[PDB]
This record gives C-alpha cells, sequence and structure tokens, in this order.
C-alpha cells in the first residue's frame, strides 16, 4: 500500500509498504528515497513516536496514511 | 521632495516593505503576539527569544502551512509578495532576486542568531525559506551559481541526503551570493541590523 512521509519542513515522500513492514524498514525506504540516515529519523504517527522493532500495523497505520518525519535541524 | 538621497532610500523603504510582508504572513487578527515577535526580531542580529520548543513548532505550523501547499508557495501568497514589493509587472529575474533575498532573510530567522539555536531550528521557517528559494529558481535559474548549488542549499534546509543543516551557515552562504551578484536587491530586503 501507499503511505506518505512528510517532514516538518514540508517535504513529502511517497512509500510503498506493507502493514507488516517494521519501522526500521520504513526508515530504510526513506533513506533510499531521500538519503537520510535511519539513526537520524524520528517518525511520528497520531502523536506517538514510532519504535524501530514494531510494525506499521501495530500503530493502526492504514493505506494513504501520513507519517511525520522529525529531523534534528541545526540553527 | 525626496527626504533621502537616492542611494539611502532603500534603508527606509526596505524595512517598510518587510513589515508589510510580516503583516501578510502573521496576521494581526489571529497572530498578534508572533507578529510583534517577528517584527522585534528585525531590530538586532541576536535574539534571546527562541521558537524551537514543541509548542512554538506547532504555532508556526498553524501560520505557514496554509502558505505552503505541497511545500511550495501558494499562488495567492506569491501574488501577495509581488504586490507588497511592487513587482507585479517586473522581470522574472528581478522577481527571482527579490525572492532569493527573502529566502535569505527567513534562513536567518531560522538560524542560531534569531529564533533557532545551535542544535535546533524552527522547521516552518526553514520550509518557507526553501519554498521562496524554489520559486526564485523557477523564475530565473540563472541567478544561482548552478543547479548543484541550488540542490545543496535546498537539501540543507530540509536535512536531506546527508547534507549539513546549520542555517546560520546556509544564510551566510546565500547572503554572500546575493552580496556578490545583486547587492542592491539584498539591501532592499534584509533587515538593516542583519546586514
Amino acid at each position: 500500500m501507499q503511505i506518505f512521509v512528510k517532514t516538518l519542513t514540508g517535504k513529502t515522500i511517497t512509500l510503498e509498504v506493507e502493514p507488516s513492514d517494521t519501522i526500521e524498514n520504513v526508515k530504510a525506504k526513506i533513506q533510499d528515497k531521500e538519503g537520510i540516515p535511519p539513526d537520524q529519523q524520528r517518525l511520528i504517527f497520531a502523536g506517538k513516536q514510532l519504535e524501530d522493532g514494531r510494525t506499521l500495523s501495530d500503530y493502526n497505520i492504514q493505506k494513504e496514511s501520513t507519517l511525520h518525519l522529525v529531523l534534528r535541524l541545526r540553527g | 521632495h525626496h527626504h533621502h538621497s537616492s542611494g539611502l532610500e532603500v534603508l527606509f523603504q526596505g524595512p517598510r516593505r518587510f513589515g508589510e510582508l510580516i503583516d501578510i504572513i502573521l496576521s494581526t487578527e489571529e497572530h498578534g503576539e508572533l507578529n510583534q515577535q517577528f517584527l522585534a526580531a528585525t531590530n538586532q542580529k541576536h535574539s534571546t527569544v527562541k521558537l524551537i520548543d514543541d509548542a512554538s513548532v506547532s504555532r508556526l505550523a498553524t501560520i505557514f502551512d496554509p502558505l505552503l501547499p505541497e511545500g511550495k508557495l501558494s499562488p495567492a501568497h506569491y501574488q501577495h509578495i509581488l504586490s507588497a514589493y511592487h513587482l507585479t509587472d517586473a522581470t522574472p529575474q528581478k522577481q527571482a532576486e527579490t525572492l532569493f533575498c527573502l529566502s535569505t532573510a527567513f534562513a536567518r530567522y531560522s538560524s542560531s542568531a534569531i529564533f533557532g539555536t545551535e542544535h535546533d531550528s524552527p522547521p516552518a521557517l526553514r520550509g518557507y525559506a526553501e519554498a521562496l528559494m524554489q520559486k526564485a529558481w523557477e523564475l530565473s535559474p540563472a541567478i544561482f551559481p548552478s543547479s548543484e548549488q541550488f540542490t545543496e542549499w535546498s537539501d540543507r534546509f530540509h536535512g536531506l541526503h546527508g547534507a549539513f543543516t546549520c542555517t546560520s551557515v546556509v544564510a551566510d552562504s546565500m547572503q554572500r551570493h546575493a552580496r556578490k551578484y545583486f547587492p542592491s536587491v539584498l539591501s532592499s530586503i534584509l533587515p538593516l541590523a542583519w546586514a
């Protein structure tokens, strides 16, 4: 299914994923599309920070859901 | 009668028009406090007021999200910029240089000197700055050194592709470019204290 990953700066990434994919796998797909190292990615859905070892389905993430990607952005 | 010599009028007209742009972005109707805070920040090159905590990140999203559909300037907001700067009939190159200098100013807003800190930066201001730069690129790619330099600055704003993120450096870099290639436009945009 398709999900969207939107940074807090307004950059939107489209991913192809399965409900059984882990958060780690999603971070790896984000790295493949936009070159962000997974250890710098903080993913948020429904206000909760997504944990590496869990699946998308554990957070009730459905088709066309949007996840928020929080990056440490230095001033 | 002109009360200012020609080369000094920019020092008065620039701050006027920047204030009008701030009134457009941060409505006094709904956002009077942040409106004042953005205006006050133009008065010196250092701010003790920071907008990096979760509440400030949320407040700025409220303000900028309507202006940045899909991460780009909305058509309506872009027209409002053109009107405020009297650029509706101007060349795409003049429009692009103005938008580049506004991008630089909002890069500075996001930096450690103003509302950001060493380690953090208000993402909405970074996104707005990058969208201004994107529109300038669309209007006149030739005002940039290269497509590669555009992409470097853009990746830095968003933290993509392993790029560094420090916007004090990003803003300094774009400001150096504007000072070299269109310093009069830069003088017309940048708050005096930030020059």
